[PDB]
């Protein structure tokens, strides 16, 4: 469907396969020449985290890489329901 | 040990419960044909 | 547990349906009566000085909230208590 | 089926269901002028718990 690059590979050239009661993904397919970065907003903060907000983050890899990005929009529903603790 | 007048005044009590809010209208939205999906015409987050 | 269920608006802008409320309801809440602080709490029986020597009270009773109680004969205004001893 | 009172409600009027497969439950009716409770029972009790 797309081409920005492959993510995953479920199967097996020699494989048998069962398409007729629930769909067997093959391939992943998804595009890797953006991302997008998924904040976790605790349920507190959210009466106030709004869209359009000059944000900054930083890898898990990174001492000091420091991104200057920008939030973009929000969700209306959880993050159990968009796509206890909340 | 100890004390006080006697209100002329008012109880009201309270009794505490923790829930949750949750819209209004319960939904989903299905399919019941197969096929390949090939059009979203929505966005999340807008009417 | 039970449910309950409230009927509010969300005009605001945001009370996204995943949030907690800390509900803090009524019931029940009487107008106009006698207060006598709960740990006056011994049937069924309290004490009443005079002069300051105490010579008791026994009533009935309720209903508490939280640690008030209401007096229903009673035991008038001004008098005296021992919340407790 | 019966008048009782209704107790769960379990779909959205604007949903699909797939009844050929298991049996998709709908409103959940059960009877609430009478009640009963079910006691839990231990093992070594039931050799004396009887009827009535």
């Amino acid at each position: 469907p797309i081409d920005g690059t492959v993510i995953s590979t479920p199967v097996s050239e020699g494989q048998t396969v069962n398409s007729n009661q629930t769909t067997p993904t093959i391939i992943k397919v998804a595009d890797l020449s953006k991302m997008r970065i998924k904040p976790e907003i605790s349920e507190g903060d959210i009466t106030k985290v709004k869209a359009g907000q000059d944000v900054t983050f930083t890898i898990l890899s990174d001492n000091k890489t420091v991104y200057h990005a920008k939030i973009d929009s929000v969700d209306p529903a959880t993050t159990t329901i968009s796509d206890s603790a909340v | 040990y100890l004390t006080e007048e006697v209100k002329r005044g008012n109880i009201e009590k309270n009794v505490v419960a923790t829930g949750s809010i949750e819209s209004i209208n319960t939904v989903d939205v299905g399919a019941q044909v197969s096929g390949k999906i090939t059009k979203l015409y929505v966005k999340l987050g807008q009417q | 547990y039970y449910y309950a269920n409230i009927i509010v608006e969300n005009p605001e802008h945001v009370l996204r349906i995943g949030m907690t409320t800390e509900n803090n309801i009524k019931i029940a809440d009487v107008q106009n009566v006698l207060f006598i602080p709960n740990l006056a709490v011994q049937q069924d029986k309290y004490v009443v000085n005079v002069l300051n020597t105490t010579q008791e009270r026994e009533i009935e009773i309720g209903v508490q909230n939280d640690f008030q109680t209401e007096v229903k004969s009673g035991l008038t205004e001004g008098e005296k208590v021992v919340i407790s001893q």
